[PDB]
């Protein structure tokens, strides 16, 4: 009845390893799936390349800072320019897959502060505005590899409430009970493909809620890893490359 | 706008006695209200915040109490140091309207 | 025979979770109040293991609370006004169907992020003064792609394969069933992406999510008349959602909305808590303390 | 010409009447019906998911730091690092709860209420809280002494950094208007006092100043009654 | 006594009346979304 | 501890503006109002205006919209009140406090 405080996450050639666990989190109760024929709308044969976009893709180091608000990814966005993921994603017109999302934050026994990593299925983002001014540039909706600062922690930069973030899938990094976060997020879409390129499955933030305090002589770098891995990514509507 | 009116204009009482400032409001502020100490020559010093919460350092002679429109400040055994003017301040909304003052 | 089903029509109270009597635990290795939040999951504490507990019987019911019920309620979501008097001598108004122009319905569909339902639509149409003298209006629902009216004569109002309603102002408001039209398996509330392919470097990114997936057309009112009638006609259209399937529960909505379709707050960020004098004031006087 | 006739109610729009309505579309076939993972079908579901309390909803406080109960070495004994009252739908804390938000959907509510405190200190920071739930009468505890004599935990930090404040059913009534205040503080829950049992103790070089992070939701008996129009946004003109 | 009610007088499915007859719960896809089950009784990370 | 650091005397010629200065330190800047009041020697308390150092939102008086500025320098941790139109009814001691739970006064301002 237990969470072991030790896991290893194993997906392609890839192995992710933590000795400090939270109970990883599954998202709404539903493993990823590919998509039965009885949802299936497309005809041609979907591509299912396991391993060679199945896996651990390392993509960003966010370095967390007292005055940090936090960070978020847009889950096909942050992988569509990368591996053999990316390539399939360009090269097909319709795409699913769910993911596993595990953030690295570790910091010493005397380091404190939470982060609040959350995975948001259509994380539509807010401009705030004091016209053009009104919808948020392509570089806030779609952050890629590197994402965005929050602007707005406190409204997730999408005038809903932080504090209810916790309605989506989440875990938190207590630095003093854990250094990492998984999320396994199904394929979540009114439609049962859709293209990786125009549609943003999920959101993916990393807030801290509370502040990285340390003391003089504390390593003061303490980053914020974010490792995610396409589960069951199926790929049909094969043409030229968009990027 | 919530404006204040504070009571007690001024008040000279010896070492030993206690006195109690008043502080109305227009509206209820909520406990929103924060008395200083504000000797003419130095920065004011809060004494009370929430006009219930003894601030640190403030000797345990001062008591805030009050509740929606009326508030009072007690100062019980009033020591040497006890001199000087005394503030009320609402910080519920907008104008956040300073006391008129105390003379003490 | 059908007798068996009629009878078995009738909400059936379903009630709230019983409570079981507890006691008093001395021991260890039992930490039923330990939790750990970054887990994700809500704490599984009960109150039968927090507290000594007394056995309740609870029968209070939890069907009100039902996705169904909350959202099977008419509702605001179009308020058309059929300008015919001025300026807009038009007699007609072509209105662009968006559930999202008003408060109480957007927030209480944005609680799910995909949503698929039937809807019963009624109009409310009267003029200025309250007042519903007989006057034929012309309900016409203009699915996505068929041709617009663009004056009170014109062709469109044919309506011949067009779903048109036709009702005086004195009549009770026109009701209709609308079903579940969508290309889609769900209507979208939030679509975190663009409709088109391309660059979306624009200085107005005002396709950022616009899903076509909701846009279900316009709805075309005009009165049956020959010249300007001389008479505003407000058309209030309320929607009950039925048949209602919600996904993905959101946060609700703590910004004031500004736009339409799109999340769109200002930079005065309201507290979604309002404040108070400090983290130790509470508003409760309660009684008076027998020994203080 | 069968013999009819027309009652009170005829014409009227009772805008939650679960009727019939002539389908605009005859022969019409939705899309198919797909499985989307996380269908929730009662919001009491929603309720009993623990959303972040802003506990610290202070005058000049702003933004994440209002969800912060900040908790820090104490030079003093027994001394008050939070209250809050329990009034799902008061304004106050619980405003930021999915449990709070939905009940303010809803006129009176009834159950067992919850709050998971998770310590957001370092591992090192050691401490006890006395966490304490009053039931309705007493105003907010003056002392911890007089505090105890209520529901409460004690809350020793450590390995498992959450600790559950299981706010139990202690009603007059078996529902609880969800409106407060004036004479509707006869359905007043009661007040929730955080206490230092003992002190905030931490080692040299470490941080002397932590925060708790209050999650309120509703238990697995709660209960939400008389649908209503919630005041939380208000609209002045159509949002186009 | 007799409930002659949830007649759908029209032959589409969709003209009928709200489906307020199959209320379910299932709190535990938002409430314990977690792939190792904790007992309550136990300390849940070990 | 949460101190305000202001900026020194200020002596400007009628008809200018001067910016002044309140380092905040000891707390996070971006999680607490700046608030500046006004005290003519004598006079007693005067409420200038807030400022929200994380969108700029400042709400002034109504006897000081046209007459301060109040401006934030996240990365300096830094509040900046910049009096505009100087006059003699605004020369007077000018602190910056933060309220949150505790009223943390600056130590003044002469100008
Ligand atoms: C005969 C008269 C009928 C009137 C026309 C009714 C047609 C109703 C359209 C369907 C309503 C639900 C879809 C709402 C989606 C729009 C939301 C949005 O993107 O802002």
């Amino acid at each position: 009845g237990y969470s072991d405080r030790v896991a290893q996450l194993t997906v392609g050639n890839s192995t992710i390893t933590t000795q400090e666990a939270a109970n990883i989190v599954l998202s709404y109760g539903e493993w990823p799936e590919y998509c039965p024929s009885t949802d299936a709308t497309a005809v041609d044969k979907p591509t299912r390349p396991d391993v060679s976009v199945n896996r651990f893709y390392t993509l960003s180091t966010k370095s967390w800072k007292t005055e940090s608000t936090g960070w978020y990814w847009k889950f096909p966005d942050v992988l569509n320019d990368t591996g053999v993921f990316g390539q399939n994603a360009q090269f097909h017109y319709l795409y699913r897959s769910g993911f596993c999302m595990h953030v690295q934050c570790n910091a010493s026994k005397f380091h404190q502060g939470a982060l609040l990593v959350a995975a948001i299925p259509e994380f539509v983002i807010a401009a705030s505005s004091p016209s053009q001014g009104l919808y948020p540039d392509f570089a806030h909706t779609n952050p890629g590899k590197d994402g965005q600062e929050f602007r707005d922690p406190y409204v997730l930069d999408a005038g809903i409430p932080l504090s209810q973030a916790l309605i989506f899938p989440h875990q938190w990094i207590n630095l003093r009970t854990n250094n990492c976060a998984t999320i396994i997020m199904p394929y979540i879409n009114a439609l049962p493909f859709d293209s990786a390129l125009n549609h943003s499955n999920f959101g993916l933030v990393v807030i801290p809620i509370s502040p990285l305090k340390y003391c003089n002589g504390a390593t003061t770098e303490v980053p914020i890893t974010l490792t995610i891995a396409p589960l069951n990514s199926e790929f049909s509507g094969l043409r030229q490359a968009i990027k | 706008d919530i404006q204040m009116t504070q009571s007690p204009a001024s008040l000279s009482v010896s070492v030993g006695e206690t006195v109690t400032i008043t502080c109305r409001a227009s509206e209820n502020i909520y406990s929103n209200l924060a008395w200083y100490q504000q000797k003419q020559g130095k920065s004011p010093q809060l004494l009370v915040y929430a006009a219930t919460n003894l601030a640190d350092g403030v000797p345990s002679r001062f008591s805030g109490s009050g509740s929606g429109t009326q508030y009072s400040l007690k100062i019980n055994s009033l020591q040497s140091e006890d001199f000087g003017s005394y503030y009320c301040q609402h910080f519920w909304g907008t104008p956040w309207t300073f006391g008129g003052g105390t003379k003490l | 025979s059908a007798v068996s089903a009629l009878a078995d029509t009738t909400i059936s109270r379903v009630t709230a979770a019983n409570t079981a009597a507890s006691t008093h635990s001395l021991g260890t290795g039992r930490v039923p109040a330990l939790q750990a939040a970054e887990t994700g999951a809500s704490s599984n504490s009960s109150d039968e293991n927090l507290i000594e507990t007394r056995c309740v019987m609870n029968r209070n019911g939890v069907n009100e609370a039902s996705v169904e019920h909350f959202y099977s309620r008419a509702g605001l979501v179009g308020v058309v006004e059929v300008k015919d008097s001025g300026t807009s001598l038009d007699g007609y108004t072509v209105w662009p169907i968006d559930v999202m122009g008003f408060v109480q319905q957007r927030r209480k569909l944005e609680l799910s992020t995909y949503m698929r339902f039937d809807a019963e639509f009624t109009f409310v149409s009267n003029l200025n003064n309250s007042t519903t003298p007989g006057m034929l209006l012309q309900y016409m629902y203009v699915p996505p792609g068929a041709p617009k009216p663009d004056s009170r004569k014109s062709y469109q109002w044919q309506t011949a394969t067009n779903p048109s309603v036709f009702a005086k102002l004195s009549d009770p408001p026109p009701q209709v069933s609308v079903p579940f039209m969508s290309p889609a398996t769900a209507y979208q509330w939030f679509y975190d992406g663009y409709p088109t392919f391309g660059e979306h470097k624009q200085a107005t990114n005002l396709q950022y999510g616009q899903c076509p997936n909701n846009m279900m057309g316009h709805f075309a009112i005009r009165t049956v008349s020959e010249s300007t009638t001389g008479k505003n006609i407000h058309v209030r259209v309320y929607m009950r959602i039925k048949h209602v399937r919600a996904w993905v529960p959101r946060p609700l909505r703590s910004q004031a909305y500004m736009v339409k379709n799109y999340p769109t707050y200002s930079q005065t960020i309201t507290n979604t808590a309002t404040d108070r004098a400090s983290i130790t004031t509470t508003d409760y006087e309660g009684g008076v303390p027998a020994s203080p | 010409g069968f013999p009819t006739e027309l009652k009170p109610g005829t014409n009227q729009f009772l805008t939650t009447d679960d009727g019939t309505s002539p389908p605009i579309l005859p022969g019409f076939e939705p899309t198919p019906l797909i499985h989307i993972p996380g269908e929730f079908t009662s919001l009491l579901d929603l309720c009993q998911v623990e959303t972040i309390l802003e506990v610290n909803n202070t005058t000049g406080t702003t933004g994440v730091s209002r969800l912060l109960i900040p908790v820090r070495a104490q030079n003093n004994v027994d001394q008050l690092c939070a209250s809050f009252q329990v009034d799902p739908g008061r304004n106050g804390p619980w405003q930021s709860t999915m449990v709070g938000q939905i009940c303010r959907y809803y006129t009176q509510w009834s159950g067992s209420l919850k709050v998971t405190f998770m310590f957001t200190g370092s591992f090192m920071a050691t401490g006890k809280m006395l966490i304490a739930y009053t039931p309705p009468g007493s105003a907010q505890p003056t002392t911890r002494e007089a505090a105890m004599l209520g529901t409460h935990i004690v809350w020793d930090f450590g390995l498992q950094s959450s600790v559950t404040l299981v706010i139990p059913w202690i009603s007059n009534t078996h529902f609880r208007a969800v409106k407060t205040g004036g004479v509707y503080d006869y359905y007043a829950t009661g007040i929730v006092t955080i206490w230092y049992q003992t002190n905030f103790v931490v080692p040299p070089d470490t941080p002397t100043e932590a925060n708790i992070i209050a999650l309120g939701a509703a238990q697995k008996n709660f209960t939400l009654k008389l649908c209503k129009d919630t005041d939380e946004i208000q609209q002045t003109a159509e949002y186009q | 006594t007799i409930n002659f009610t949830n007649i759908n007088y029209y032959k589409d499915s969709y003209a009928a009346s709200a489906s307020r007859q199959d209320f379910a719960q299932d709190p535990a896809k938002f409430t314990r979304p977690v792939l190792d089950a904790i007992r309550e009784a136990a300390a849940p990370l070990q | 501890q949460v101190q305000l650091q202001q900026s020194g005397a200020e002596l400007v010629k009628p008809g200018a503006s001067v910016k002044l200065s309140c380092k905040a330190s000891g707390y996070t800047f971006t999680s607490y109002y700046m608030y500046w009041v006004k005290q003519r020697p004598g006079q007693g308390l005067e409420w200038i205006g807030e400022i929200n150092p994380s969108n700029g939102g400042t709400n002034f008086n109504e006897k000081f919209k046209s007459k301060a500025t109040l401006t934030v320098d996240k990365s300096s941790s830094t509040a900046y009140m910049q009096l505009s139109s100087l006059t003699s009814e605004d020369s007077a001691v000018y602190y910056c406090t933060r309220y949150g739970n505790y009223a943390y006064w600056g130590q003044g301002t002469l100008v």
